[PDB]
C-alpha cells in the first residue's frame, strides 16, 4: 500500500 | 403544509433515486405512505396490481422485485390517515433509519461480497448491500491512514486484531476526499 497518513494525534503525538 | 411538503419531497426523492439505501420492506412501507399521499385512502378495487408506475414509487433496485402486494398492504394500513399525517410519518420513518444522511459507495469485500460503505461527518460504516443493515461502524477520530488506488481503497483504524480494511472500488479517491475533509474538522 501507498498510504496517506491521517496525521491523527492519537497515534502521532 | 407547504413547508412540510419540502421536507417530504426531499426525503422521498433520496429514497426513490437511491441516495438513501433502504431495505425492500422499508421501501415498500415508504411507497405505502406515498400512495396514501397521492391517492388518499386505499381503494382495494382500483389500487391493485398494475395500477402503479413502479419506477415512481420504488428505488430502481426493487422494481423487478414484485413489491406491489406489500406496497398496497402498507397503503391499506394507513386507513383514512390524512395527507399531512402521511407525510410526517414518511419523513420521520426515513429519519429513524441509520442509513439516513449517509453518503454511500458500493464496493466489494473478501467470491467477493458487494457492500455499502458509508461515510458521515463522524464515522465509517459497513452496510449489507441487500438488507441495508449496519454490520460494523468505526469512529473517524480513530482513523490512522488510508490508501486509494484506481481499483481499491484501504482503511487503517489502528486495529491490530483483524488488521486493515480493504475493498474493491474505482471510487477510492472520491471516498478519500470525503474522509479528508471531514477529519479536517474533527481531528
Amino acid at each position: 500500500h501507498m498510504w496517506d497518513t491521517a496525521n491523527n494525534p492519537l497515534y502521532k503525538e | 403544509p407547504v413547508q412540510l411538503n419540502l421536507l417530504y419531497v426531499q426525503a422521498r426523492d433520496d429514497i426513490l433515486n437511491g441516495s438513501h439505501p433502504v431495505s425492500f420492506d422499508k421501501a415498500c412501507e415508504f411507497a405505502g405512505y406515498q400512495c396514501q399521499i397521492q391517492f388518499g385512502p386505499h381503494n382495494e378495487q382500483k389500487h391493485k396490481p398494475g395500477f402503479l408506475e413502479l419506477k415512481d414509487f420504488l428505488p430502481k433496485e426493487y422494481i423487478k422485485q414484485k413489491g406491489e402486494r406489500k406496497i398496497f398492504m402498507a397503503h391499506k394500513n394507513c386507513g383514512n390517515m390524512s395527507e399531512i399525517e402521511a407525510k410526517v410519518r414518511y419523513v420521520k420513518l426515513a429519519r429513524s433509519l441509520k442509513t439516513y444522511g449517509v453518503s454511500f459507495f458500493l464496493v466489494k469485500e473478501k467470491k467477493l461480497v458487494p457492500r455499502l460503505l458509508g461515510i458521515t461527518k463522524e464515522c465509517v460504516m459497513r452496510v449489507d448491500e441487500k438488507t441495508k443493515e449496519v454490520i460494523q461502524e468505526w469512529s473517524l477520530t480513530n482513523i490512522k491512514r488510508w490508501a486509494a488506488s484506481p481499483k481499491s481503497f484501504t482503511l487503517d483504524f489502528g486495529d491490530y486484531q483483524d488488521g486493515y480494511y480493504s475493498v474493491q472500488t474505482t471510487e477510492g479517491e472520491q471516498i478519500a476526499q470525503l474522509i479528508a475533509g471531514y477529519i479536517d474538522i474533527i481531528l
